[PDB]
């Protein structure tokens, strides 16, 4: 009920028809879930099921208005995770995070909008760390951006592979 | 295009 959403998405990305997994194309692009939250806390996971040396992606959370034909965090709209050295991004500006992740990997993505925010990402179901704070409000949706011909696939629950330990928080699949 | 195509300088 809750998946890629097929009105909300860069045309060049190949979606599959189960709509939970995203094949890349050359420069950066990017789709946003079908539905998104704006007030508690919420969890998703995606998995990369392919991602050569040269491709990468950037995930995490994006408002209506985050810019579909450029990296996710491009903005203001958005925040995001890359997998290349696990960098945070926002606005254009990349910090230091995490290490980086890749094929494989089962990225976890929790976001709180207490009504005192936070965006927290996963890997393999170890807390990487408060990405961001006091983020701007609005109603944030799951977002998956690529560069080049990698490939992932979105599960937004209610089965996580790597269910948090550390915290509370409802399933994106809630909101479906 | 590059992977950094968008990125603001340090």
């Amino acid at each position: 009920r809750v998946l890629l959403a097929l009105h909300d998405r860069a045309p060049q990305l190949k979606i599959s028809d189960d709509r939970l997994t995203v094949v890349g194309e050359k420069g950066y692009s990017m789709v946003r879930a079908s539905h998104g939250v704006r007030k508690g806390a919420w969890y998703f996971e995606i998995t990369v099921d392919e991602m050569p040396p040269d491709t990468a992606a950037r995930l995490g959370w994006s408002q209506p208005l985050g810019n579909l034909q450029a990296p996710l965090g491009y903005d203001k709209f958005s925040y995001s995770w890359r997998s290349k050295k696990g960098t945070k991004f926002h606005q254009s500006i990349g910090k230091h995070y995490s290490s980086g992740y890749g094929q494989g990997d089962v990225l976890g993505f929790y976001i709180n909008l207490p009504e005192g925010s936070e965006i927290i990402f996963y890997k393999n179901g170890v807390n990487q760390g408060v990405a961001y704070k006091d983020i701007f409000e609005g109603v944030y949706f799951p977002a998956i951006s690529l560069y080049k011909s990698c490939t992932v696939s979105i599960n937004f629950g209610p089965c996580f592979k790597y269910p948090p330990k550390d915290l509370t928080y409802r399933p994106m699949s809630d909101m479906g | 295009e590059r992977e950094s195509e968008f990125d603001i300088e340090d």
